[PDB]
């Protein structure tokens, strides 16, 4: 009720002993009514680390987009080592999101290891189930043996009606994905544990399709972008390999359908002026000319008839003598690009002043025979050469060329294939011109830049014309166990990309949501411009380059940090030495970088000094030390995750404030969260997405479904909690629901639409579907939909939210009327209050828990203890968490090693892993997420209720409890105390309580037991006992 | 000014060079020679010292901080095995103990 | 309950041994933040052990040379004994040499 | 009774017969997903006489409707035993289980 | 977009005459050739005959062909007068529209690029 803390355990395992003397009463009772229930305990357990890998081959739906709905690949088995190193590879196959599936290794929800279908944002199929939101799906097939060695499994996908089919062994499941949001870009993905070997078959060029696709789908192979080569590469990586060791890389610039659809310019509606029939036909002219020079640069020769394909010109002058469909052919489009130059803001008018006369018009080939031809070029590029800022005009223009051209071939409907299929429609070339290769972009400007020429040479007047972005940063620091408060220290970063790559020295308590160098807790220096950064930006030294190391100088002695840049130290404007200075001992400061979008670094600490590179040249004898050089193990190391996760409200925030009022009258206990500095300066208003702390979980089956009855009360399975919107709020910007654990959107443009809800059918192989199952990550409602007002309404309206644990039927209640709209979720879904607003007034919420007509109060269904009381109530545990953007996250000491190579043309790409990985996780009941035992290090709180919780395991088994401490081997395995025995990085508390713990729980009572016999020597009569001797003989 | 006077300044820039002679397991000697210095004594008789206190030499296995230290003094290409001899450092540490000492004279006056 | 006793064995004899060695490297990373949370929970460890007689004499040869290598040895190197500690650590080596 | 579903197919062939010691090793859950009993995590394998009933009961009737080199998840209703008054400070006293146990080299 | 009804011919014997009447309407755009294609069996799309404005007939391909193309820009509806059935005519017929008259093309590739296909229709020799 009141929390996770450490003095109640200690309270409690009081009663574990006294004096000495085992309580054995005590003992088993706090043992059966703590231990079977786990809700409270933190709960730990040893896993292996999953690798998911994609092709480079995203395809998605929009309006008018350029790209085929219906793709298909394969994966097919090499071998597959099930239950190694006790736990089974997992292996799943399917289709991700590239918005929204960010596969971080270790951790996550569950009890991680998550794979394809461990979010709503892609789906797989491991063989058995179709995992989706962390849930297995069982389905019937032909085969079920999850993905034995030597299988191959197809699966196709469908956007222009979503849909996913997979056909195990050829023989097609009965289950079918469908009515899956259709945002961004998909992808196939594979997940998989250590010890695996697959071969990812695309078809055509790179693999061949064992089995042939359904009539539709088309291979993945051909949807390679022009410029991009087949690669399989990880998902959402941090980390990669490089020459010195292991580089540090950033986020990564990531494709839509925006992208993917193309915008042009209309230039249909553009006036013509008289400039427009100046140059309409002298354009025409010149084109003409070279008409005649494509003709003789070809195999053609002259002719005066109307067949360039016969050696014939149809003009047979050079002034084109030219009937109606030929003349209006050169008219329209010489006019179409005088319209896309005024649309563009390119100037109209050609003023040659003599410029004409000028031109040479001379340079014939002279191959004509008779009048035919006789066109000679007129030197435009010799007379007049182009600038940089007309060749990005003519970049421009061909770009709006392309893209009218491709909204038509799509509005007649055409796709995109790397194979131009002109039955089908497919073409390699529609897509938007910021996709095309080099050959096509060149091929599409060169004639307009020589058109530019003409221009020139006609002497033309033509002039030419809250998000904070968290996920394209990246924050790497080094743990708050290395802080530096004395010495000089020195710590190199190398640059691999040229891109806004900051480095330098932060205190430990530095915020990441905020970027490096804004807030005054950051030392940094960004060496994109050179510039550094304390409070703001400062410019100094220079911008470097790709293979420039920065070598970072601290020194506490004289509290300035002095930057180097490939051995030579960087000056200010000013000419001082020292970056900054006047810097307080404060807490201590620690090695910090900052990474922007496909930036790629190397945080070399300074642990091998012959890899340090450039230190004798600065900071050898300038009295300078490796950062981190003796200690033995590497320095761990902390990202910024971009996954937002709710925290508890921060009484610090100074915007956000919430009022927790209980004992109200004619009201139930109620929480009110409103703006401190709602309509003032530099107040920040953004969607605001909250969440009561503690879960609410339906039962095990759905085996049953105003001054109340108490039987009636007391047999209630419903549960019913209020939201209050107040005065000056719109009631169209909350939304009230029921949050899942796995809820990570935070765009503050939230929309309905954008949740993700998808449904699983499963049925007969034939062709009879019965079976079918929706689930989504969130259950809110429109409240613009339920007020329908259709202008401040001062009206309050408590959109109260109902919840049965029987048969899942979750309906609404607004202003006290029953609501239309209904949800349906299975049994054991771990569901959280929550409600989403945009701040438009002083007031903003009120949460409010309390009872109504049949109605169990909403803290009756979160604690157990008061499952009968049907008073209200608002114990501390229950609070407001909010949404936050980004939060620290630990690097793992040890990355899984993946192999992945083509071979053949039939063989195709073939994925290897082989060396297992083990990492222990920590799952928090309540929040159904684990995180890296390790974390811990730094989050003290935990560690202390970690430290207590091995307290009280010790010691409601110490004094020869067996019985117990064979209760507590469930929660704590033997190979798990081994790997807790074996790990260095374990934090000093948890590592002295788990030796502890093993000691208690398996040696204790022999240990004590042998102990009382040692006072004694009972020694019989034996020949091993005439056998010793005082001094054995030398 | 005196910081920024161009004396002062090429001796500063030529530190890391006036540091790259001497051995970090020298600094013993080198703190002795500081203060025989400190005692406004004669150049002649602060190296007589130094040839007194020559014994009293840095021990490599005495600390690990200066052991890779002395791993990059010995894996330096330009040192030789044969530049081991006590007459050319003592006359190398001394005149850095001279350097160095009205250096930081200058710096705290 | 019941757990391999030879592989504890084994297993806590060569994590003693590498934390020695640590000991003599003289990192500045110990085990768990401090020498006194890398050395007793495994002195404890070798301590119950070595009570409950799973050792044997070639293993307790290891533990004695590990111990002190010079001084009890058969017919450089430091000891554990060779080597500072602090308080706690100390107090579980006594525990060890009753 | 157990709803026993097979996993990965075995031999298929060779079935306990009554008064045979079988050796499994399983990791047993409860409903919820609850691993507590991992015989492979204690890397030590589980005999049972069938016939004497040593195990428990829904886990004996699924262990003798497996084969050989198979692994099923057998669903354990409440009416096995200790389905009341459970084996205390490991399971609470009514709840269900699960256990995907495999059969390896059936005495 | 310019979305034009590609008909004409259909079952008959060898010597067919055969009016292929291809209907265009509601496209501004696209009105100077309007050209001719036919796949053959198991071969590409070949032009037979590409009409331009003022009912001007194109010769590329099977030119012995009595194809006699003709259209007015009026109604912007081709019809095509082919008689001589030879056995790979038992084949499918289509019908483009571009704004760049064939054998003329002094821009580039997008010029070529801008072209609306038909439907498709059987006209089968036996």
């Amino acid at each position: 009720k009141h929390g996770r803390n450490h003095k109640v355990l200690d309270v409690l395992c009081s009663l574990c002993v006294c004096n000495g003397v085992a309580v054995r009463s005590n003992q088993d009772l706090i043992t059966e009514n703590l231990l079977p229930g786990r809700e409270l305990l933190l709960q730990t357990n040893l896993i292996n680390y999953v690798t998911s890998i994609r092709p480079n081959i995203f395809v998605g739906r929009a309006e008018g987009s350029t790209q085929y709905g219906k793709w298909y690949f394969e994966v097919m088995v090499d071998e597959v080592v099930p239950f190694l190193t006790a736990q089974a590879t997992h292996l799943r196959v399917g289709w991700a999101l590239t918005e929204g599936y960010s596969p971080y290794p270790g951790g996550g929800e569950g009890w991680g290891g998550n794979g394809v279908g461990d979010d709503l944002y892609s789906y797989g199929f491991d063989g058995l189930h179709l995992w989706t939101g962390h849930v297995a799906r069982p389905v019937t097939s032909p085969g079920q043996h999850l993905l034995a060695p030597e299988d191959v499994v197809s699966c196709c996908l469908d956007l222009s009606v979503p849909s996913i089919s997979f056909r195990i062994n050829g023989c097609p499941v009965q289950g079918v994905f469908e009515a899956f949001n259709l945002d961004g870009l998909f992808f196939p993905v594979v997940s998989f544990s250590a010890g695996v070997k697959v071969r990812f078959l695309l078809g055509g060029r790179h693999g061949e399709f064992k089995f042939l696709p359904p009539p539709g789908y088309a291979p993945c192979h051909e949807a390679v972008l022009p410029r991009e080569r087949l690669r399989l590469e990880p998902i959402k990586e941090y980390r990669r390999e490089g020459p010195r060791g292991p580089h540090l890389v950033g986020p990564s610039r990531c494709l839509s359908h925006t992208d993917f659809v193309p915008c042009p310019v209309d230039t249909v509606q553009i006036v013509l002026p008289p400039h427009l029939e100046r140059i309409r036909e002298k354009l025409a002219e010149n084109i003409h000319e070279l008409w005649a020079l494509t003709r003789i640069e070809q195999g053609w020769t002259y002719g005066p008839v109307r067949d360039d394909n016969k050696r014939l010109h149809p003009c047979l002058v050079n002034f084109h003598s030219l009937p109606e469909p030929e003349r209006n052919y050169n008219l329209q489009m010489s006019g179409e690009t005088l319209k896309t130059l005024l649309a563009l803001g390119c100037h109209v008018g050609m003023a040659d002043e003599k410029a004409e006369d000028n031109l040479k018009k001379t340079k014939l080939p002279k191959t004509y025979m008779m009048s035919n031809g006789y066109k000679p070029a007129p030197l435009d590029l010799s007379h007049v050469r182009l600038t940089p800022a007309q060749t990005t005009l003519v970049d421009r223009l061909a770009e709006n060329g392309h893209n009218v051209w491709a909204r038509d071939r799509v509005a007649q409907g055409w796709s995109y294939s790397a194979v131009q299929d002109i039955p089908a429609r497919r073409n390699p070339r529609l897509v938007p011109y910021r996709l095309l290769d080099e050959a096509t972009k060149r091929s599409n400007r060169d004639s307009l830049c020589q058109a530019v020429r003409t221009l020139l040479g006609y002497g033309y007047n033509i002039e030419p014309p809250n998000q904070s972005r968290w996920d394209r940063v990246r924050i790497f620091r080094a743990e708050k166990s290395y802080t530096v408060q004395s010495g000089r220290w020195y710590f190199e970063f190398e640059a691999v990309t040229t891109g806004e790559m900051r480095v330098g020295w932060a205190r430990p308590e530095l915020r990441p949501d905020v970027e490096l160098g804004a807030d005054e807790l950051a030392y940094v220096f960004n060496g994109h411009r050179g510039q550094r950064w304390h409070l703001g930006s400062e410019p100094f030294g220079r911008p470097w380059q790709s293979g420039d190391v920065v070598g970072c100088m601290i020194d506490l002695t004289e509290n300035t940090i002095i930057f180097t840049l490939n051995g030579e130290v960087l000056m200010s404007d000013s000419g001082s030495e020292t970056a900054f200075r006047e810097i307080e001992i404060g807490d201590g400061f620690l090695p910090v970088c900052s990474l922007g979008p496909g930036q790629v670094g190397h945080l070399n600490l300074g642990q091998d000094v012959s890899s340090l590179r450039f230190f004798a040249i600065c900071g050898l004898q300038e009295g300078f030390e490796p950062f981190a050089i003796n200690m033995q193990r590497p320095v761990t190391t902390w990202f910024s995750k971009s996954l937002p996760q709710f925290e508890p409200v921060p009484p610090e925030h100074p915007h956000y404030e919430v009022a927790r009022m209980d004992g109200t009258v004619d009201t139930p206990p109620c929480l009110r969260l409103a703006h401190r500095t709602w309509g003032s300066q530099n107040s920040l208003v953004e969607m605001l997405f909250l969440r009561l702390s503690l879960p609410v979980q339906f039962h095990q089956h759905f085996r049953c479904t105003n001054r109340d009855d108490p039987e009636i009360i007391l047999n209630t399975t419903t549960y019913y909690y209020s939201v209050r919107v107040f005065a000056g709020q719109e009631p169209s910007c909350v939304w009230v629901g029921w949050v899942t654990p796995d809820y990570h959107q935070h765009d503050m443009n939230f929309d309905l639409s954008k949740v993700r809800a998808v449904t699983v059918t499963m049925g007969d192989e034939q062709g009879n579907v019965h079976s079918s199952l929706k689930c989504s990550n969130c259950y809110m409602v429109w409240g613009g939909d339920f007020v329908s007002p259709g202008r401040i309404s001062h009206t309050d309206l408590v959109i109260g939210c109902l919840v049965d644990l029987a048969t899942g039927l979750m309906t609404f209640t607004a202003n006290g009327k029953e609501s239309n709209t209904f949800f349906q979720v299975e049994p054991n879904t771990k569901l959280f209050p929550a409600v989403f607003v945009l701040p438009t007034h002083q007031n903003v919420i009120q949460f409010e828990l309390g009872k109504q007509k049949n109605i169990m109060p909403l803290s009756a269904a979160m604690f157990l203890s008061e499952r009968k009381n049907p008073a209200p109530q608002c114990p501390p545990r229950l609070e407001v968490q909010m949404l936050m953007p980004v939060s620290w996250s630990r690097m793992p000491n040890h990355f899984l090693q993946v192999e992945t190579r083509r071979a053949g043309e039939r063989l195709g790409w073939a994925v290897q892993c082989q060396d297992p990985l083990t990492m222990m996780a920590l799952h928090i009941p309540e929040e159904n997420r684990c995180m890296d035992i390790l974390e811990l290090s730094e989050r003290l709180d935990l560690q202390r209720f970690h430290s207590h919780t091995l307290r009280l395991y010790r010691a409601v088994c110490a004094l020869g409890n067996n019985r117990v401490a064979h209760a507590l081997c469930s929660h704590v395995d033997q190979a798990q105390l081994l790997h807790a025995l074996e790990d260095a990085h374990l934090p000093g508390p948890l590592r002295a309580g788990y030796y502890d713990l093993l000691i208690s729980i398996h040696l204790e009572s022999a240990c004590r037991s042998r102990r009382s016999m040692l006072s004694e020597y009972i020694v019989p009569l034996t020949p091993e006992t005439r056998a010793i001797t005082l001094f054995p003989p030398g | 000014s005196v910081q920024t006077s161009l004396i002062v300044a090429t001796l500063k820039k030529m530190l890391p060079i006036g540091l790259n002679m001497c051995a970090p397991t020298d600094q013993d000697l080198i703190m002795l020679a500081k203060t025989r210095y400190a005692l406004k004594d004669t150049d002649e008789e602060v190296r007589e010292f130094l040839q007194n206190n020559l014994h009293l030499q840095g021990k490599v296995e005495g600390s690990p901080s200066l052991r890779w230290q002395m791993a990059l003094y010995r894996g330096l290409p330009g040192r030789e095995e044969d530049a081991d001899d006590p007459e050319k450092i003592v006359r190398r540490v001394q005149e850095v103990s001279a350097v160095l000492y009205h250096l930081e004279q200058t710096e705290h006056p | 309950p019941a757990i391999p006793l030879e592989a504890l064995r084994d297993k806590a004899l060569r994590m003693l041994g590498e934390a020695v060695r640590d000991g003599g490297q003289h990192a500045r990373d110990p085990v768990g933040g401090s020498v006194e949370f890398q050395f007793v929970p495994v002195l404890k460890l070798v301590s119950t052990l070595l009570v409950m007689g799973i050792f044997g004499d070639e293993d307790v040869k290891q533990i004695l040379k590990m111990i002190e290598p010079e001084v009890f040895t058969e017919e450089l190197e430091e000891g554990l004994l060779q080597m500072k500690l602090p308080e706690s650590v100390k107090l579980q080596m006594c525990n060890l040499l009753e | 009774g157990v709803e026993i579903e097979t996993i990965s197919p075995g031999d298929g062939r060779t079935f306990p017969k009554k008064g045979q010691t079988c050796v499994v090793h399983y990791t047993g859950m409860l409903q919820n997903g609850k691993k507590f009993d991992s015989s492979r995590d204690r890397n030590k394998p589980f005999k049972f006489r069938i016939g004497k009933q040593e195990v428990i009961k829904g886990f004996e009737e699924g262990a003798a409707q497996m084969s050989l080199g198979q692994r099923a998840k057998l669903t354990c209703t409440p009416d096995v035993a200790y389905g009341a008054t459970g084996h205390p400070g490991v399971i609470p006293p009514n709840a269900t289980l699960i256990f995907d146990v495999e059969l390896l080299n059936l005495e | 977009q310019v979305q034009l009804q590609e008909s004409g011919g259909g079952l008959m014997q060898a010597g067919g005459s055969l009016r292929l009447s291809c209907t265009a309407s509601g496209s501004i755009f696209s009105i100077n050739s309007m050209g001719w294609y036919r796949q053959a069996p198991g071969k590409q799309r070949e032009l037979v005959a590409t009409i331009t404005s003022g009912n001007s007939i194109n010769y590329a391909d099977s030119v012995k062909g009595r194809f006699t193309i003709s259209r007015d820009n009026a109604k912007n509806t081709v019809y095509l007068q082919m008689n001589s059935l030879k056995p790979e005519d038992t084949a499918v017929y289509y019908c483009n529209a571009d704004r760049v008259p064939n054998g003329y093309n002094p821009w580039g590739t997008p010029n070529d690029e801008y072209d609306y296909w038909g439907q498709g229709t059987q006209v089968t020799v036996s």
